[PDB]
């Protein structure tokens, strides 16, 4: 079943420039349902973590120009929509969040040696408003520790 | 005193007069001859007054306890059995004529007759009381199988109106009640 | 210490106590279950989980939420054999109130009749004192909702929000912190606190399949056991 | 010790050992299972023959209480024949006062109260029996019930009484319950009796099967046993 | 039962009864209470606590009326109290059906203690664990009596029961005089109940019933809130 | 040991010891053997005498015209169940005007002995029976016990050293269908003589035979009419 999620991620990374970005939002609620269910062997927490790593790679390559506040809006519009569908836990504890947080601060630390201070402190002030009242628990906290070490 | 009960394709239709006499004096112009035992099961009592009020309370007590324990709406045949057990056991001490009629989810609409001996029999229509001897010929030539509800309301209205006119012990006002799956529709007529 | 046969039958101790009855208070805790009662401004919620150990067992013949009369429901804790014997007594004396007196029994007067019977079992020494608890709800005319609790010693009192079962001293400690801060209580405010108290004490955060809700309302005085779908509806609604 | 002589006394931690003692009396008895398919209930009792020790067909534990109600007693056999007289007598008075057939939900309740009444007093002892109640009705389907010596009685799909209790219901739940005709279930019962209880302690054992459901029109009777005999022929196909 | 009926209270080798002395121990460790008889009425004052803020006070009542002019409180245990209340309720009715006249207060206490004594000699049962304070204003003079689990009646001017009753006993021995009024009696009754109380004394922590010659009257919490201003 | 006194008290092992003590009282009695065939229900008992001049104590006793029993316990509980047993047969005779089937008679007995084995203050009936009847579905042999368990057997023996009698009936159980009366009886008294020491035997002074059959009312033979049966025997080998 994650072969469908593999071929849709294979459909996105080739077609970020050809296809328009709203089709990623038209493919957003499908991967939201694939992250929701959770099965034994077909889809798994590691395959869910990789499919979010590929879209956040496609959303950072798309927002690698001066226009950055689409990935910051659409993820926040994704994380808010995933809260209102699910009950209290989002789906899991680590994979959908902590890798992608460690992805973004890896993207931020790579971009800061070329990019200006504006969209990255827009990025830092958006994730500081995330990790002040969203994911403030342990597992993990080094992704927040190097965040405020890069923020300072 | 004249009581009346006719079943149809849905539920049943009940009816009685309202005149209570003490032998030549009207002690009560208007009387609820009919009695709610349960939400879908009525009776309509005849004969004595102190006796039939005594029995109808005890049956309402026993059927009420039995249905809560079983946690379902009861059967009309179950309620007809309980009048039979008391009136047969105390047939030397009770002068009671009861017609039980009510809607049931299992078997639709039912009419039973428990006369003063203490037997029990299901009928399509059933009459009773002191004025019921005057409408035997009318109810046999007018009843036709397969009536609607409004035909039965018109049927019992003409049947009670004749006996009230001709019998002296029967009269007052007409009380009707239509029990169905939906609800109980009670009304009071004249004519 | 022990004098005579004060550990065995219901007589007094030299310390002015007795022991069989206070053994019966922790005869509930072998049941392994906890039930919570919360009264709001126009409702009264009963919530109780159930444990289903076997897949070869029904999901219908298990729930302790019983119906005494059409306007009075209850919940039972303790052991099960003593519980259903207690309920048939309550069903029986509710109906005798109708036959003798004519009107519907108040929920307060029923707890006197139960606690009197439990008194006598304590009282005469040659019989067992029936260890199981009792919680009632119901709507009174010109008095609103009520919540009571009979005990196997034989006493009762009214409450505002009081749990029973295994966990009380954590459950009642939470309800005190909930009540004394003087919040509003409407309907869903009352239902959500009855879940989250049982949620935080048991520390489960469950699936809507174990608990049952038995609310009664001023607008609808019929005792009503909630559907599993609408139980799931309240649980996701309080979830943010 | 000291607290485990009467049924009126409690333990210092709050249980009753006389009920606890009678529970393991039933556990040291032979295996009897009961399972319902979608249109009926099948009973199965492993019945031991020592060398000859009787006829072929003495002291059957498949009693026949009502016209549509069965039994699967196991435990102390003399007390089981007492309950069969009580359960028979109860259904008759339901027929006399009322006059439709006894529902199975009542007959579980009315019997288990009489079991529970013998767990209070120091005069009488608890029964040492446990049994299954199986019925079928076109208005209610089939139901299957289960009474312990304490009196805790409720619904099952598949249960098992005797020494092989946890060992037998391990593989009952492996089957299906809704997608089964009871005629298929009959040979499915017989393998489980044949699977469990290896003949190390007891060489000879019988297999009595009883069967109420849609095909028997609600009337309860024994299977045609010598007729068609397809159970044991299919049961001994499991040699490896 | 079977027909055992053997009394489980016999004499000690010293010559005392053991279970009644143990039943008095349960009374002494109960809720404190006080009653004062003051030449125009009698005032009963109990002391009602609640282990939580979750209980309700409009439900369980300690001061309980009997006829129209006879009140009754206790100091022992709870469920046994309600038994002999309902017993005394019916016991005052057979007086009124026969004699067509309200029962005198001395006549109840002869009958209630006769119930309670005869209860201890019979077999299979334990004694009660309740002592009582009965009062009433019959034929001009008011009355105040006290019973016990043994079944013995007394006639106090002012007594106390429950916890620390000897401390309240010496306090009334200096506080009470030959005569007061009714309001002064209420003021000293709250004073002696405030001896062994706790810090919160609200309208809910105490519960007071009086007997006028006009009749029995139970005080609502409004006046008890108003009368506790500058209490003791 | 403290829980081996009352009937009401269970055990921490799960077995009521007062029933188990009553089983041992049955083993103190003398031996008796009941067997059947297609048409007959012969039971043979073994009498004992107290002294050389006293009479032998009787075992087989008449109940009805088609039911007779043997005895294996106390004698008070013997006559107490016998007077109950006579009473039940004539009531069905007076009401339905038919003889009782044997199978539904014994369920009244197992119900009767149940009550004193549960209530406090009662003893169990310390006695075992061998009922031999005949009805519309053939002869029957029923044994009982103080544990209120009745058994539809085809041949049993109870009393003292009844095990050696059971071992005889196991290796001869096939022969018991196709035998008429003479080899039916002289099968049965071969079972009692294996319950004897090797210096005395059946002397027509310590043996009774009860036969009930199809056209044959239940008849007790003793001390005169046993000598026609005690012929065609053999000594026991060494």
């Amino acid at each position: 079943m994650a072969d469908g999620g593999s071929e849709r991620a294979d459909g996105r990374i080739v077609k970020m420039e050809v296809d328009y970005s709203a089709t990623v939002d038209q493919r957003l609620p499908e991967c939201a349902k694939l992250a929701k269910e959770g099965r034994l062997q077909e889809v798994i927490e590691t395959l869910l973590s990789l499919e979010k790593q590929t879209r956040t790679a496609s959303d950072m390559v798309s927002t690698s120009r001066i226009l950055v506040a689409v990935v910051k809006m659409c993820y926040e519009a994704k994380e808010w929509d995933l809260l209102n569908e699910n009950i209290m836990l989002l789906s899991k504890r680590r994979s959908q969040l902590k890798q992608a947080v460690a992805k973004m601060v890896q993207q931020c630390c790579t971009y800061v040696e070329e990019i200006t201070d504006l969209p990255i402190k827009l990025r830092l002030i958006d994730t500081l408003r995330m990790v002040t009242e969203g994911k403030i628990y342990v597992e993990i906290e080094r992704a927040r520790l190097t965040k405020t070490l890069a923020t300072i | 005193t004249t009581i009346m009960a006719v079943q149809f394709d849905g539920g049943v239709v009940l009816g009685a007069d309202s005149r209570t006499t003490t032998g030549s004096y009207i002690a009560n112009r208007v009387t609820d001859k009919l009695t709610p035992i349960h939400d879908r099961i009525f009776c309509c009592r005849s004969g004595s007054a102190a006796d039939t009020q005594a029995v109808a309370d005890a049956v309402t007590y026993q059927l009420g306890f039995h249905s809560i324990e079983l946690n379902e709406p009861p059967l009309v045949h179950t309620a007809a059995s309980l009048f039979k057990e008391m009136c047969y056991r105390y047939r030397e001490d009770l002068m009671a004529g009861i017609i039980i009629a009510g809607w049931d989810p299992q078997e639709g609409g039912q009419v039973y007759s428990v006369p003063m001996g203490g037997m029990m029999v299901r009928q399509s229509f059933a009459i009773g009381g002191s004025g019921s001897s005057y409408i035997y010929g009318y109810v046999d030539a007018t009843y036709r199988e397969g009536m609607t509800k409004e035909e039965c309301l018109q049927f019992t209205a003409n049947a009670l109106a004749l006996a009230m006119e001709r019998d002296g012990s029967s009269g007052g006002v007409i009380r009707l009640a239509a029990i169905a799956e939906s609800g109980v529709e009670r009304q009071v007529l004249l004519g | 210490s022990s004098a005579g046969f004060d550990r065995h039958i219901t007589i007094f101790s030299p310390e002015g106590r007795l022991y069989q009855v206070e053994y019966a208070f922790k005869a509930i805790n072998q049941g392994g279950l906890t039930s919570v009662a919360v009264r709001g401004k126009d409702c009264a919620v009963i919530v109780t989980q159930k444990k289903v150990p076997d897949k070869l067992l029904d999901s219908s013949t298990v729930t302790h939420l019983f119906k005494i009369t059409e306007n009075i429901g209850c919940v039972m804790t303790g052991m099960t054999a003593d519980s259903r014997s207690q309920v048939q007594r309550a069903r029986y004396e509710a109906a005798n109130w109708k036959y003798k007196y004519g009107y519907e029994i108040p929920v307060d007067m029923l707890c006197k009749r139960i606690a009197d019977i439990s008194q006598v079992y304590t009282q005469n020494a040659e019989m067992r004192p029936l260890g199981c608890c009792m919680i009632l709800i119901g709507i009174d005319e010109e008095q609103g909702p009520q919540v009571y609790k009979c005990d196997p010693a034989g006493y009762y009192c009214g409450f505002k929000a009081t749990a029973a079962g295994v966990k009380q001293t954590e459950s009642t400690s939470f309800l005190e912190k909930k009540v004394k801060k003087k919040f509003d209580w409407t309907f869903e405010q009352t239902v959500e606190t009855a879940i989250t108290c049982l949620s935080t004490v048991l520390s489960i955060d469950f699936k809507p399949s174990e608990i049952e809700v038995g609310v009664v309302t001023v607008e609808n005085p019929k005792f009503r056991i909630l559907t599993e779908a609408e139980i799931d509806a309240h649980l996701v609604a309080l979830a943010e | 010790t000291g607290y485990d002589l009467s049924a009126s006394t409690f333990s210092p931690d709050g249980r009753v050992f006389q009920v606890e003692y009678a529970m393991k009396a039933v556990e040291n008895s032979s295996t009897a299972i009961g399972i319902r398919c979608k249109d009926g209930v099948v009973f199965g009792v492993e019945k031991l023959v020592l060398s000859k020790l009787y006829e072929e067909g003495s002291n059957k534990r498949l009693f026949n209480v009502d016209r549509h109600v069965g039994m699967a007693v196991a435990g102390l056999l003399a007390d089981a024949r007492s309950l069969a007289d009580i359960a028979r007598e109860e259904a008759s008075n339901f027929r006399s006062n009322f006059g439709y057939n006894i529902p199975l939900k009542h007959l579980a309740d009315r019997v288990a109260m009489y079991v529970h009444a013998y767990t209070l007093y120091s005069a009488v002892r608890p029964f040492g029996c446990s049994f299954m109640l199986g019925s079928y009705s076109v208005n209610d389907g089939a139901q299957l019930y289960m009474i312990d010596p304490s009196g805790v009685s409720y619904g099952y799909w598949g249960c098992a009484i005797g020494k092989a209790r946890q060992a037998a219901k391990t593989e009952i739940e492996k089957l299906q319950m809704k997608e089964m005709t009871c005629r298929d279930i009959v040979k499915e019962v017989a393998k489980i009796i044949y699977i469990v209880h290896d003949e190390v302690k007891d060489k000879a054992f019988e297999l009595e099967l009883s069967w109420v459901g849609e095909l028997t029109n609600g009337r309860h009777e024994i299977v045609p046993k010598d007729i068609r005999e397809e159970a044991e022929k299919y049961a001994k196909e499991s040699l490896k | 039962e079977r027909g055992y009926s053997f009394s489980l209270t016999t004499f000690s080798p010293s010559g005392k009864l053991v279970q009644i002395e143990y039943a008095l121990a349960a009374v002494a460790g109960g809720a404190p209470s006080v009653g004062i008889k003051a030449a125009n009425g009698v005032v009963l004052a109990t002391e009602k606590k609640q282990k939580s803020i979750l209980y309700d006070e409009r439900s369980v009542h300690k001061v309980e009326p009997i006829t129209k002019h006879i009140g009754l409180v206790y100091s022992g245990m709870g469920p046994d109290y309600r038994v002999l209340v309902h017993r005394a309720r019916k016991l005052a009715q057979q007086y009124y059906l026969v004699y067509q006249e309200p029962i005198p207060t001395a006549q109840l206490v002869q009958r209630v203690a006769s119930v309670m004594q005869e209860y201890t000699q019979s077999g299979g049962v334990r004694p009660f664990g309740v002592s009582l304070l009965i009062c009433g204003w019959n034929e001009g003079r008011p009355y105040l009596f006290q019973s016990d689990p043994s079944g013995a009646y007394f006639a106090w001017k002012a007594t106390a029961m429950g916890k620390n009753y000897v401390n309240g006993k010496t306090f009334l021995e200096k506080r009470y005089n030959e005569d007061l009024e009714l309001e002064d009696a209420i003021h000293t009754a709250i004073l002696t109940l405030k001896e062994s109380f706790e810090g919160q004394m609200t309208e809910d922590n105490i519960e007071v019933g009086i007997c006028n010659e006009a009749g029995f009257r139970r005080l609502t919490p409004t006046e008890v809130k108003d009368y506790l201003a500058a209490i003791a | 040991n403290q829980y081996d006194n009352d009937v009401t008290v269970w055990s921490p092992q799960g077995r009521i010891h007062q029933i188990e003590y009553a089983m041992e009282a049955v083993k103190q009695g003398s031996a008796t053997v009941g067997l059947k065939s297609k048409t007959h229900a012969v039971l043979v008992a073994l009498k004992r005498a107290q002294s050389e001049l006293a009479a032998h104590q009787k075992k087989i006793l008449h109940v009805d015209n088609h039911i007779g029993i043997s005895i294996a316990g106390l004698t008070a509980d013997a006559r107490l169940l016998c007077n109950f047993m006579r009473q039940e047969c004539l009531d069905s005779r007076f009401v339905f005007d038919r003889p009782l089937p044997v199978s539904r008679l014994v369920s009244l007995i197992g119900s009767k002995t149940q009550i004193p084995t549960q209530r406090y203050g009662r003893r169990p009936y310390g006695v075992g029976l061998l009922i031999a009847g005949y009805d519309d579905m053939g002869p029957h042999i029923f044994q009982t016990c103080p544990s209120a368990n009745y058994f539809d057997c085809r041949a049993m023996s109870i009393g003292a050293r009844s095990q050696s009698a059971r071992t005889y009936l196991e290796r001869h159980m096939s022969e018991f269908m196709e035998c008429n009366l003479n080899e039916l009886v002289k099968h049965g008294l071969r079972a009692l003589r294996e319950t004897l020491p090797a210096e005395q035997d059946l002397t027509t002074k310590n043996v009774s035979i009860g036969i009930v059959g199809k056209d044959l009312e239940f008849t007790i033979y003793d001390d005169d009419d046993v000598s026609p049966f005690l012929e065609g025997l053999e000594e026991r080998p060494q």
